[PDB]
């Protein structure tokens, strides 16, 4: 099988590669929602899979914010369950050991909590041991 | 992109991936779509307040699916009294406050706090007892957990690990209602404050209720002294009545106690030391009878001799078996020329732990690496025979897979012979357990090293730790050290410092076990001449502020004799110095004054005093906690800005 | 329920229409006397309270300018006393605190109907004629010890010194839980106590007392029971056991219990 | 449309509340304070039911009070009065809180029914909040509303001590048969359950003798030396042992119990020992396990206990009522001859 990027790149997909994806498996087959670094970067974590693997799968997501965020869409869209929870969770690990501030600041993220809205969800949190 | 265009579903997916839950509340603090997430997808709880402002309880998390309420503060408190009418409001305050929750675990101080708390998620699954307090007089056995059985209860697993009880109890109970029986898939029994371990007549009735158990515990008496103790026929009962086991692990009460000299053969005046009523070819049955097994142990603390035939045909009878876990069988290993035998054959094992195994050689230690390949983690314990050579052998043969090792009580292998024996997979273990023994006779880097557990006489220095090969530990992050013994006949340390600051070496050390409550000592009054508890508590704990550690549990030392495990005043003193705690859980007890000196903590945010002992504390007059204390100190601290 | 009660952890236990009330020493709480309430709350409502410099109480309750005389736990026991409807209560305290319940009977006769005294004295530092306490010397020790700790935990610096690091061995029992405080408090107390002396006191005393001793006491002396006998102003008696420590109705309770309860039961004195 | 008749009707009294002041929006603070009017509502009596604080009448009213301040701190909006503001999503939260509420209560099975609304407008943080600052918690009268919604042997032993006691050959030959048959199983029974202790009551004057007696049978079945427990005025350099520290006799008892399960237990003089031992003796041999001064629990095994009698086969005529219960429930009684 031969896939179709969005920018219109054509990349070869073995067909075990292709029964990686449900929603390739179940479907030129062009995919114009994703481009084609997206393949370059999918398709060998697919080959794989198919057939150290803690360091090499560490060395692959050795990948900036931004380059993840496109594959973490790529993977829901293409519908794999390893790589998107994978990916998921490679994104949660920035999440732990920060603060609220640290989160705001890595993620560009916009604060609308009033102090006082801040407190209560303090005080709901101090029900939980930590 | 940001996360905030993402779609909503894979956010759920991608929030419920963190787990710790300091992470999850910082997360609750990023944005209003980021609070309700968490709260939405939060799952296991741990109930931290006090009983009096209980009713200030957050419904914020109505999600969640484990309901933790056992460390309820005060600890241990009755959260439901009979003498307060009001307390049946508590029951629809946490049914309502919680309404998804499939697995609980609950401090049942009353029967009126399982009667008015349990039944009242009726897709309750898991339920988890605790009670380290006195058993209530009740009009017969089992009234209490009779409270269990609700109309439309179908609760699948139950634990009383915790629950301290009499062994009549279950039986009764589980014969109250064959339907509630017959639900259970998994019953564990497995408490070491048994008086005594439960009778064949007792496993036998629990058995029969029970047809469907997937896994078993029990704490049994396989004394053969005592009347109506555990032989064949309890096993042989286990066997026919639950065809479906897949963990079934039977062990004497004594040998799940916390202090080696309980269960120690050596260590007890003559105790022990005689065969219990179990033969070969009742374990042969016994095997037999259970296809589907993965998890076996059978620790007992009387001896079974040639049972080299029973762990042969288990490796026959039992394809899934993963994990052994044998205590005072003997000659589980007994190689002739090079033909594997016993244990050996067993080359489905995952993990396997033996004790006290007189006939075992340096030869059957190379029989047991050679036969069980894929073995990665080995805990021995009480060897008299093996030396340096066999086990360092047996870990070159399991060196590919091998991560986790415990060599305790070993009288020829010393702390230096036991971190030598350990060379070659000294770049791969993980977990790691020594006794610091000094006294024993005849490219350095632990990689991957990342838990140590040290078990030490009393009286005895820790710093010769750094000479005996534990050098250079990057990743060790988790250090558990427990100390046992007699001080009332020990004289005054010569040395003024136990050496905590020795462990200042390992660079990333960060959380710690610091067990002393297995010291027998002089509480206030010492006869004439003698040293105190404090002096020891003293001798322990200096230093401690030195380390950057982030949590920590202490058990201070006991008196047996008045039956306290009092803070003293320079434990206080030293533990306050820790300026970088974040948990301090203190297994004992401690007044006030005392307990107010670790406001100065600033980080300090999980406090408690838990007695999770047998016997705990009954009441406030019989002990120097009280409830108010520990009411005004949850305050102070919760205050604290 | 009250403020007083509150503040005291004050416990009823049994029942009967006599009622005993047991103050414990300084340094230790009510939970010194687990081992004889049973043996009382059968035929007696039994009455037990911390005093307010025990570590069981709040520490800012605390004051110091109350509490740096023996007059403060008098009027505090009184208090006690009245807020809970007691009259011709039993006393049984150890050393120290029977001094404070007997200036209490001084200024409150009505409330005591007798006196059972463990190991008592009347003026803790002995001079030249008075053999009836320790030398002020061994003392002083005690007392830089504890400024010591004080100072340290003003530093935030732990607290290092216990009574096992004095040299008189008796010193070490009997100011062994003078450590299980909070250090200024402790200072405070060891200051009063150092200071009290009730000589000139022990004949307005009307109430009987019922002084209990060890044998061979290496502590505080045999001859203080008789020195009390002689200048207490109403009726008394002497029983010596073959007892030793400073909490014999803790840690030997087989031979200090039956001999409270003796006291207890019995009037004629 | 999905309420009842009540419930459509205080809404829309919420409504016309809005539409009065016309700020902005539908809070459910706005219908929480329609609650508190109708007096006939359930929000009044569960309010006093639930804080004993609340029996005062006008701390009603204060919760009016503190909810309208709130109120009053909503700015208003440019909008004509003859019109429904837009209900904020707090209430649109409430109101599925309530659909889910009343679905989950009876599963075999929406029109939601006034006190399901409640709980859920309770529910809601700001409804809660406020009420926290008012003294007023939400949680407690939450669940005042829900709970008012409910509304051989013989003979080898006998020679030995004949030969030992040999002026006592009655008693002798009666606790050789009770002892043997109890150690056979033909002795009492702990209900259904067999037990393994035995619970002798030794009678008589003779004290020496039957030390001996004890003894040579100690010796003979366990082959061990017995254990001297004095309970009575009978204590001397032996049993008076400091060196057990805070051990009491029941301590004693129950760790010499706990160590030595296999001997024999004689206790000195059960006439004289206090009644706190004596009911522990009755506890022990109800329940099977003796129970120390810290309340641990120790199983009595099997342990041969003697207690050494003085009053005077035991007859019942000669036991003082106070110790008929011990004669009745004791395995055995036996008399020795003067």
């Amino acid at each position: 099988i031969v896939l179709k990027s969005s920018d219109g790149e054509s990349f070869e997909v073995e067909e075990a590669v292709a029964l990686e994806s449900q929603t390739i498996a179940h479907m030129g087959v062009p995919l114009p929602n994703v481009t084609s670094k997206i393949l370059a970067k999918v398709i060998e974590y697919c080959k794989r899979h198919v057939e150290d693997l803690k360091a090499w799968d560490a060395d692959f997501m050795k990948i900036d914010q931004a380059t993840l965020f496109e594959l973490i869409l790529a993977a829901n869209y293409l519908n794999i369950k390893n790589l998107l929870d994978l990916t998921c969770q490679t994104v949660a690990d920035m999440i732990k050991g920060k603060t609220p501030e640290e989160i705001r600041t890595t993620f560009n993220i916009k604060n609308d909590f009033t102090p006082e809205e801040e407190e209560e969800v303090r005080r709901e949190n101090q029900w939980a041991f930590e | 992109t940001a996360l905030n265009d993402l779609p909503d579903v894979i956010l759920s997916n991608i929030m419920a991936g963190v787990s710790d839950v300091r992470s999850r509340n910082s997360a609750s603090l990023v944005c209003h779509k980021w609070y309700l997430l968490e709260r939405a997808t939060r799952s296991a709880l741990t109930l931290r307040g006090n009983i009096r402002d209980l009713f200030m309880l957050p419904t914020c998390f109505q999600s969640t699916s484990h309901l933790d309420l056992s460390l309820i503060s005060p600890w241990g408190h009755p959260l439901t009294s009979a003498a307060d009418p009001d307390s049946a409001l508590i029951g629809h305050l946490l049914r309502h406050a919680f309404p998804s929750v499939t697995s609980l675990a609950i401090y049942a101080r009353d029967p009126s706090t399982i009667h008015i708390v349990v039944p009242q998620w009726p897709d309750l699954e898991r339920l988890k007892l605790v009670r380290w307090h006195q058993r209530p007089q009740t009009d017969a056995a089992g009234d209490e957990l009779k409270l269990l059985i609700s109309e439309c209860g179908t609760l699948k697993s139950l634990d009383l690990s915790s629950f301290y009880c009499w062994t009549d109890d279950v039986p009764a109970a589980l014969g109250s209602c064959p339907t509630f029986a017959a639900n259970l898939k998994s019953l564990n029994l497995l408490n070491s404050s048994f008086s005594e371990g439960f009778k064949s007549d007792e496993i036998k009735a629990i058995t029969k209720a029970c047809p469907n158990l997937r896994e078993f515990r029990a704490s049994c008496m396989f004394d053969p002294r005592y009347i109506g103790h555990a032989g064949d026929e309890a096993l042989v009962s286990i066997s026919v009545n639950c065809p479906k086991l897949e963990i079934l692990h039977l062990a004497d009460t004594n040998a799940l106690s916390s202090a080696r000299s309980d269960f120690d053969p050596d260590e007890r005046e003559g105790l022990g030391q005689e065969e219990a009523k179990i033969n070969a070819a009742t374990l042969i049955e016994v095997f037999s009878g259970l296809p589907l097994l993965e998890e076996l142990a059978l620790d007992l603390c009387n001896n079974v001799r040639d049972s080299g035939p029973a762990l042969e045909v288990l490796n026959s009878k039992c394809p899934k078996l993963k994990s052994v876990k044998l205590g005072q069988f003997h000659g589980i290993s007994l190689p002739v020329e090079s033909k594997l035998d016993g244990i050996a054959l067993c080359q489905g094992l995952e993990s396997l732990s033996i004790r006290n195994v007189d006939d075992l050689t340096d030869m059957g230690l190379i029989a047991i690496g050679r036969g069980c390949y894929r073995l990665a983690k080995f805990e021995v314990y009480g060897c008299k025979k093996i030396t340096v050579r066999g086990m360092r052998t047996m870990a070159s043969l399991l060196r590919k897979t091998l991560v986790d090792v415990k060599i305790a009580a070993c009288k020829k292998l010393g702390a230096v012979q036991s971190l030598k024996a350990l060379e070659p997979i000294q770049d791969r273990v993980e977990r790691l357990h020594i006794d610091c023994d000094w006294d024993c006779p005849d490219d350095k880097t632990w990689a991957r090293l990342r838990y140590v557990s040290l078990w030490i006489f009393v009286g005895q220095l820790l710093t010769p730790l750094v000479a005996a090969g534990l050098n250079d530990c990057p990743e060790l992050e988790e250090i558990s050290i427990k100390v046992e013994g007699d001080c009332r006949v020990l004289s005054r340390p010569t040395v003024r410092e136990f050496g905590l600051t020795t462990l200042l070496n390992y660079p990333k050390l960060s959380r710690m076990h610091l067990d002393c409550g297995d010291i027998n000592g002089y509480a206030h009054t010492a006869p004439s001449g003698q040293m105190d508890l404090s002096l020891w508590e003293r001798f322990y704990l200096i230093g401690v502020g030195h380390l950057g550690l982030t949590e920590l549990n202490y058990w201070p030392p006991q008196d047996r004799d008045v039956n306290q495990r009092s803070l003293s005043l320079p434990a206080a003193g030293l533990l306050q110095e820790c300026n970088r705690l974040r948990k301090l859980f203190i297994h004992g007890t401690a007044h006030e004054h005392f307990m107010m000196f670790f406001l100065r903590i600033e980080g300090l945010r999980d406090v408690q005093l838990r007695a999770d002992y047998y016997p705990a504390p009954e009441n406030d007059m019989s002990t120097e906690m009280r409830a108010d204390s520990c009411s005004r100190f949850e305050v102070a601290l919760n205050r604290r800005q | 329920m009250s403020s007083i009660g509150l503040a005291h952890n004050v416990t009823i236990l049994g029942s009967g229409e006599t009622t005993v009330v047991l103050g414990h020493g300084y340094g230790t709480d009510q939970s010194v006397w687990k081992l004889l309430v049973p043996y009382l709350v059968d035929d007696y409502k039994v009455l037990l309270y911390d005093h307010m410099g025990a570590g069981t109480t709040n520490p800012d309750y605390f004051d110091f300018d109350r509490y740096s005389s023996l007059e403060g736990y008098s009027y505090d026991l009184i208090a006690i006393l009245e807020e809970f409807q007691v009259s011709k209560c039993i006393y049984v305290g150890h050393s120290m605190s029977s001094m404070a319940a007997a200036v209490a009977s001084i200024f409150r006769p009505d409330l005591f109907h007798k006196l059972v005294m463990i190991s008592p004295t009347p003026r803790l530092i002995n001079t030249e004629e008075y053999y009836g306490g320790f030398e002020q010397k061994v003392m002083d020790e005690t007392l830089r010890s504890l400024d010591e700790n004080f100072k340290s935990l003003s530093l935030g610096t732990a607290p290092l010194l216990l009574a096992c690091d004095l040299e008189s061995a008796a010193m070490q029992e009997y100011c062994r839980t003078l450590f299980n405080m909070r250090p200024d408090i402790a200072c405070c107390i060891t200051r009063m106590i150092c200071g009290l002396d009730l000589r000139p006191y022990l004949g307005h005393v009307t109430v009987p007392c019922h002084i209990i001793q060890s044998s061979n006491d290496i502590m505080v002396p045999v001859a203080v029971g008789e020195y009390l006998r002689k200048n207490l102003g109403g009726p008394s008696v002497v029983e010596v056991m073959p007892t030793e420590g400073h909490l014999p109705h803790l840690s030997m309770p087989e031979v200090t219990i039956p001999v409270v309860l003796r006291h207890i039961r019995q009037d004629i004195t | 449309q999905t309420l009842t008749p009540e419930a459509a009707t205080v809404l829309n009294q919420s409504i016309a509340e809005a539409a009065r002041r016309n700020h902005g929006q539908t809070t459910p603070l706005h219908v929480a304070a329609t609650l508190l009017a109708s007096p006939a509502g359930f929000l009044r009596r569960a309010c006093i039911r639930s804080h004993p604080n609340s029996s005062h009448p006008l701390q009603c009213r204060a919760l009016e009070l503190c909810f309208s301040v709130a109120l009053e701190r909503l700015p208003t909006a440019t909008t004509t009065p003859g019109n429904d503001p837009p209900i904020s999503n707090a209430l649109m939260a409430a109101l599925k809180r309530a659909q889910a509420h009343q679905r989950r209560g009876c599963p075999e099975q929406v029109k939601v029914e006034l006190e399901q609304l409640i709980i859920s407008i309770l529910d809601d943080p700001s409804v809660s909040r406020v009420m926290r600052e008012a003294s007023f918690s939400s949680p407690a009268v939450k669940a005042t509303i829900e709970q008012s919604l409910n509304n051989d042997l013989f003979k080898k032993l006998l020679k030995g001590m004949t030969e030992k006691v040999w002026w006592q050959n009655d008693a002798a030959a009666a606790v050789a048969a009770t002892v043997s048959q109890c150690k056979l199983g033909n002795g009492k029974r702990r209900g259904v359950l067999s037990k393994g202790d035995v619970w002798l009551l030794f009678s008589g004057p003779d004290r020496v003798g039957k030390r001996k007696m004890v003894s040579a049978l100690s010796s003979l079945v366990y082959g061990t030396n017995p254990i001297m427990i004095q309970l009575g005025s009978r204590q001397d350099a032996g049993d008076g042992n400091s060196s057990f520290r805070g051990k009491t006799a029941l301590d004693k008892i129950a760790e010499t119990v706990k160590r030595s399960p296999f001997s024999v237990i004689l206790l000195e003089d059960i006439d004289e020992a206090d009644m706190l031992v004596r009911g522990s003796i009755k506890q022990a041999m109800d329940r099977g396990r003796i129970r120390d001064s810290h309340g641990r629990e120790i199983s009595l095994g099997n342990v041969i206990f003697v207690m050494t009698a003085s009053w005077h086969k035991l007859s019942l005529q000669c036991v003082p009522f106070a110790f008929h219960d011990m004669v009745s429930r004791v395995d055995d009684a036996v008399a020795f001859r003067a």
